[PDB]
């Protein structure tokens, strides 16, 4: 500084504190867990914050690494026009009901539920935002399928499904319906996980999922993968 | 906002002591802070200053080598170590906070003072005194013995006021800018070398000693100061 | 309460369909005077001298 | 009985018209590969793989000069050419292996870690410096002595590489090949181990969870497959594409109480120009976009 | 009766577009056909703003023409000196989803919001020392778009809720609330008397507010698709849209009409920000090329492009004095133009 005044040095002196804060609000920012909360209504949205109004933010550490889980459902407004804030989160957690399969929507009493379940899932898939964004796929209430599974079929929400009415097989056909709505298999991983609202290890396997993630991320960005 | 001196009193001549300020009611860590002395000549003298971070300190040149400025932000505490104290130190001790920003004002709040007692740019007010009515209108005048006016725009000459038994007030920042709290009453003028305060009406607060410091560069000195009576 | 929202439909064309409206030409003459009689104040359509130029 | 470097006497003509050929070639592609790759990374940008291909283009900077000296029997290069020539290509030849080894350890820490400047500011001068203190004896000690070479029945100038202490040459190449070649090809091996280890775990972490379609282990099985080759090619390469030198200078350096002949003095051409030819596979085997 | 009504409304429609049409005499481009154009328009970036670790995503210039505050999604929200580029504030946002952000007239506040459904107001002058949150107006039920400050000590902000509100900040609580949108509210401008407003919505369309009766005086169409930006012409009379159909327009308040077509046929992506030159003969707007085209306002042709931005340009923003333009995109850097 040889031309600038006593004042104008304090004030770039100023300016580099800024820049130090910055940068170390900045790591600390870095090794923080995004991830973003996606399901469709009475979809065990609930359950899976309890295990683990604008935008709702959580937060919580599990074996000294911090997570970091937002809650967009409370939003009523295209989707399209904030999604793109979300560009960049480690994973999206979905959660899809077992039990609506023979449920039909309040709006329209036509609509399956389940349908507008994978509608919303293919929407987040193959969107433009999240092309190399993995999805936690958490399949709510088997405890609540098992047992009504053997009255209601599949084929009241899936009438090309031929095998028998029980948990084994038609927990696998959705399950296979769900990760076949995927084009950019190479690039998106898909874990899926049968839970219930009994249900502990919810928080490990979300800790597995990541730790995948961020091991392939970390590979790819050190060109190895 | 809170500044208290402490840790004065006697010292014999060749000894040490230290100065400490306590400040509360601000953020402690985002300003930068000053030591400025009051001999019983009531002339203001600028003793050290350390920066916001502790990177930059600076000393005038009669305590270079004997005094050490310091800070401890945990406890928003201000310290002086005096070391070799001489006949020459004995003075008033006012602990000055300052932030430095586009558009700031550098020297508002001054601290309350700490008697101790031991057993360049040069600002000029010709004018010691000047007899004063209230209601009346006063001109103040300083001249600097190198133009102030620095190459970006700001000129940087600062007034402040003294009170009979206060600490010194900030009234106007580079040249004419007014401090918050100040009544619109007061003006600053100039251009290079000479400035120019004016008071349109004079009250019953307005009587004390009116000095006029300059900010263009360390160490930062003080005019005479003009004094005001009744 | 579509029929209420039907009556602000048509009161709000109520206080759009009867307002004063001017010539396209007379407004294109009014842009064109406001551009041209300040057009030389417009440091971006007539690049600043760099003596002036606030930044380098 | 002092092993030349660089000179021959040599069937004629032919194989100079072939090592005339072979060398810039190597020359040619090596550098176009190497700047390419270089200036391609100057738009994806890591660091320490940008002087990789740095120390690939100053190790074949030397090929014209090899060549030269091997297009005659003797060198007419100058006594200041023979101080440089080695320490040009030796130097080189180190950051080279220790720019690997160094690439190793920090993907392996950043894949462990699972996530700096002031680091790699002070790597690339420890890997420099390392190599400017080691191959300082290939500058000092080489002499332009004429040794009436066997096969020319005339004195025949050669910047030989006069040692005039044993135990000075025996300490000092120990240390060499230990700590340039063995010591990063540990780190590599290691590093490379470590992280198909922890891609194994995890992957043994997502199969206990039942989180895994029938049809998609396919794709986990060609994943890992295509890991598993990558990392293995890595570690490999290191080993077999710079052993052969090491091997050659041990039996160099054994070359003076054996008397079996051990080496050719036609051999240290070849493979030399063998290790050349790693700077066309350096920017190929650390840069992988397909 | 529901149907009376809906046949009545059809009928103001039809008289509406007759009223426009029996106005259109002529067209802008048949009156500035004779004008000496303004060449080529050359700008090159003086100065670099660095130190967001993230999207910026709003820009907003002081009245002074020297202080800029930017918001990104790192949660702060920064205010820079620009001539120095000198860094004089960074404020922590208590939601890091930040969308919008302005700088008050005054220069004593700034005010920020996003996906919280909240507008945040700072103080930034206090005894203390630091910026300090002085506000927190709630009462919208989507996310705040656009915020603009007015000079009364009242803001006016808009939300996703499709509904635009005018706050007393003292007070805390909304003042006046516009509604007749059917889509999201994208943006607002204020008028340069501070007495109209216009705002631009996702369902392809303009109004004009008054926001001291909250009453809308005009309705604006034209647009194929959702309108991301609005800004008024200088003088107060016109003002022009930017949609996703990469098509920018001008638009008359006395003429209720649309002037001015701005689009060419290599441009297919959607423009985020539009701003005048101080004399309204260059209109800037900002696309997701990762460019900016500086438009001929009378004559509708291309008269430059600023690049140098590796992402999408998200805030565009012209001085008062009409010395720079401010560009913001997302690869977090700042760019000031001359
Ligand atoms: C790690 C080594 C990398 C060096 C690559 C360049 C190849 C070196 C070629 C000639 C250098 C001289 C080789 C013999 C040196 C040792 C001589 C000895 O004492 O036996």
């Amino acid at each position: 500084g040889c031309t600038l005044s006593a004042e104008d040095k304090a004030a770039v002196e100023r300016s580099k504190m800024i820049d130090r804060n910055l940068r170390e609000d900045g790591e600390k920012a870095a090794r923080e867990v995004k991830l973003l909360l996606l399901g469709a209504g009475e979809s065990g949205k609930s359950t899976i914050v309890k295990q683990m109004t604008g935008i709702v933010e959580t937060h919580f550490t599990f074996k000294d690494l911090h997570f970091k889980m937002f809650d967009v459902g409370g939003q009523r407004s295209e989707r399209k026009k904030w999604i793109h804030c979300f560009e960049g989160v480690t994973a999206i957690i979905f959660c899809v009901a077992l039990s609506d399969y023979d449920l039909v929507l309040a709006e329209d009493e036509e609509m399956n539920r389940m349908h507008e379940s994978m509608k919303l899932f293919d929407s987040i898939c193959n969107n433009k935002w999240f092309t190399d964004t993995s999805i936690i796929l958490f399949l709510n209430k088997k405890d609540l399928f098992e047992e009504k599974i053997k009255k209601s079929p599949l084929t009241i929400c899936y009438p090309e499904y031929a095998g028998s009415n029980t948990y084994e097989e038609a927990a696998a056909y959705i399950q296979c319906q769900f990760e076949d709505l995927n084009k950019r298999k190479d690039t998106k991983e898909i874990y899926t996980h049968f839970t219930c609202a009994t249900d502990t290890k919810n928080v490990q396997f979300v800790f597995d999922a990541v730790t995948d993630v961020i091991i392939k991320n970390n590979l790819k960005d050190c060109g190895l993968f | 906002v809170q500044l208290v001196e402490s840790g004065g009193g006697l010292v014999q001549p060749g000894g040490s002591r230290k100065l400490s300020c306590s400040a509360s009611g601000f953020a402690f860590s985002s300003f930068g802070m000053h030591w400025v002395r009051q001999a019983p000549e009531k002339g203001l003298e600028w003793v050290a200053y350390i920066s916001s971070g502790s990177g930059t300190i600076y000393y005038a040149d009669t305590v270079k080598g004997r005094f050490t400025i310091s800070r401890d932000d945990p406890k928003n505490t201000l310290f002086l170590q005096m070391t070799s104290l001489r006949s020459e130190d004995t003075a008033m001790y006012y602990c000055v906070r300052s932030i430095y920003y586009y558009g700031s004002s550098p020297f508002d709040f001054w601290g309350q003072g700490t008697t101790l007692t031991v057993s360049d740019i040069v600002m000029t007010q010709a004018t010691s005194s000047v007899p004063v009515t209230p209601g009346e209108s006063v001109s103040i005048s300083c001249r600097s013995s190198k133009s102030l006016l620095h190459s970006n725009g700001n000129t940087y000459l600062y007034w402040f006021l003294q009170r009979p038994g206060q600490s010194p007030q900030l009234l106007i920042y580079r040249m004419s800018n007014l401090a918050s709290g100040v009544p619109d009453r007061f003006s600053g003028s100039g251009s290079g070398t000479a400035f120019t305060l004016t008071i349109s009406r004079l009250e019953a607060e307005d009587v004390g000693v009116y000095y006029c410091m300059q900010h263009l560069e360390y160490p930062l000195t003080f005019g005479a100061g003009t004094k005001l009576e009744l | 309460a579509s029929i209420a929202q039907a009556r602000k439909l048509v009161e709000q064309l109520k206080m759009e369909a009867n307002i004063d409206r001017i010539k396209v030409s007379k407004a294109a003459a009014d842009l064109m005077a406001y551009c041209e009689a300040h057009a030389k104040e417009d440091p971006l359509l007539t690049p600043v001298p760099a003596s002036e130029n606030p930044f380098r | 009985t002092r092993f030349p470097f660089f000179s021959d006497v040599k069937h004629r003509l032919v194989l100079a018209a072939v090592e005339t050929t072979v060398l810039v070639l190597i020359f040619a592609v090596s550098l176009l590969g190497n700047v390419c790759a270089l200036v391609l990374v100057a738009r994806r940008r890591a660091c320490l793989v940008l002087n990789l291909f740095c120390a690939d283009l100053l190790f074949i900077s030397a090929i014209p000069l090899v060549l030269a000296v091997r297009w005659t029997e003797a060198w007419l290069l100058g006594p200041v050419a023979c101080h440089l020539l080695f320490y040009v290509m030796t130097l080189s030849g180190s950051v080279t292996i220790l720019t690997l080894a160094a690439v190793s350890l920090e993907r392996m820490v950043c894949i462990v870690h699972l996530q700096g400047r002031r680091a790699r500011a002070v790597l690339l001068a420890l890997i420099w410096g390392y190599s400017a203190v080691a191959a300082l004896p290939l500058c000092v000690f080489f002499r332009v002595v004429p040794q009436r070479l066997p096969g020319a029945d005339q004195e025949i100038s050669i910047c030989t590489l006069i040692w005039p202490t044993i135990p000075g040459e025996i300490s000092w190449d120990v240390s060499f090949v230990t700590l340039n070649f063995l010591v990063p090809g540990l780190v590599i091996v290691i590093s490379y181990s470590k992280i198909l280890q922890i891609t194994k775990a995890s992957r043994k972490r997502l199969t206990v969870s039942l989180a895994y379609s029938e049809s998609h282990q396919i794709r986990v099985s060609q994943q890992d497959f295509r890991l598993f080759r990558t990392l293995f090619l890595l570690m490999v390469s290191f080993f077999i594409m710079w052993s052969p030198i090491i091997i050659t200078i041990l039996l160099i350096l054994i070359q003076n109480f054996k008397q079996d002949l051990v080496i050719w003095p036609s051999l240290f051409f070849w493979v030399v120009a063998f290790t050349f030819a790693n700077s066309a596979l350096n920017p190929i085997l650390y840069n992988m976009t397909l | 009766e529901l149907d009376q009504l809906r046949q009545e409304a059809e009928q103001l429609k039809n008289q509406i577009r007759d009223a426009r049409k029996a106005c259109a005499d002529a067209t802008l481009s048949q009156i500035t056909n004779n004008i000496d154009p303004v060449g080529r328009i050359q700008m090159r970036t003086r100065r670099t703003l660095r130190g967001h670790l993230a999207k910026i995503y709003a820009m907003h210039w002081g009245t002074d023409s020297r202080l800029l505050v930017s918001a990104s999604q790192d949660g702060k929200l920064i205010i820079w000196d620009s001539y120095t580029t000198n860094k004089v504030h960074a404020i922590p946002l208590r939601s890091s989803w930040v969308m919008t952000c302005a700088y008050a007239p005054s220069g004593n506040y700034v005010a920020c919001g996003g996906l919280d459904n909240i507008c945040s107001i700072y103080n930034l002058k206090t005894r203390e020392g630091n910026v300090r949150v002085s506000r927190e107006l709630a009462g919208h039920t989507g996310y705040l778009s656009c915020c603009r400050f007015l000079d009364d000590n009242q803001i006016v902000t808009s939300s996703g809720d499709t509904t635009c509100a005018l706050w007393d900040i003292e007070t805390g609580q909304q003042t006046t609330t516009f509604t007749g949108h059917t889509g999201d509210v994208m943006s607002l401008s204020l008028a340069p008397d501070t007495r109209l407003f216009v705002s631009g919505a996702c369902d392809a369309s303009a109004k004009l507010w008054d926001v001291r009766e909250g009453m809308c005086r005009q309705t604006f169409t034209g647009h194929e698709s959702d309108i991301n930006a609005i800004c008024f012409f200088p003088n107060g009379n016109a003002f022009a849209t930017g949609s996703d159909d990469a098509t920018c327009r001008l638009f008359d308040l006395r003429a209720d009409q649309e002037l001015m077509t701005y689009s060419h046929d290599n441009i297919i992506c959607g423009i985020t920000s539009v701003s005048f030159s101080k004399s309204g003969r260059l209109l800037l707007a900002g696309y997701d090329d990762f460019n900016c085209n500086v438009w001929d306002a009378l004559k509708a042709d291309r008269a430059g492009v600023l690049a140098g931005h590796d992402n999408r340009v998200s805030c565009l923003g012209v001085t008062d004095d009409g010395m720079a333009v401010a560009t913001g995109s997302w690869d977090s850097f700042l760019k000031i133009w001359n």
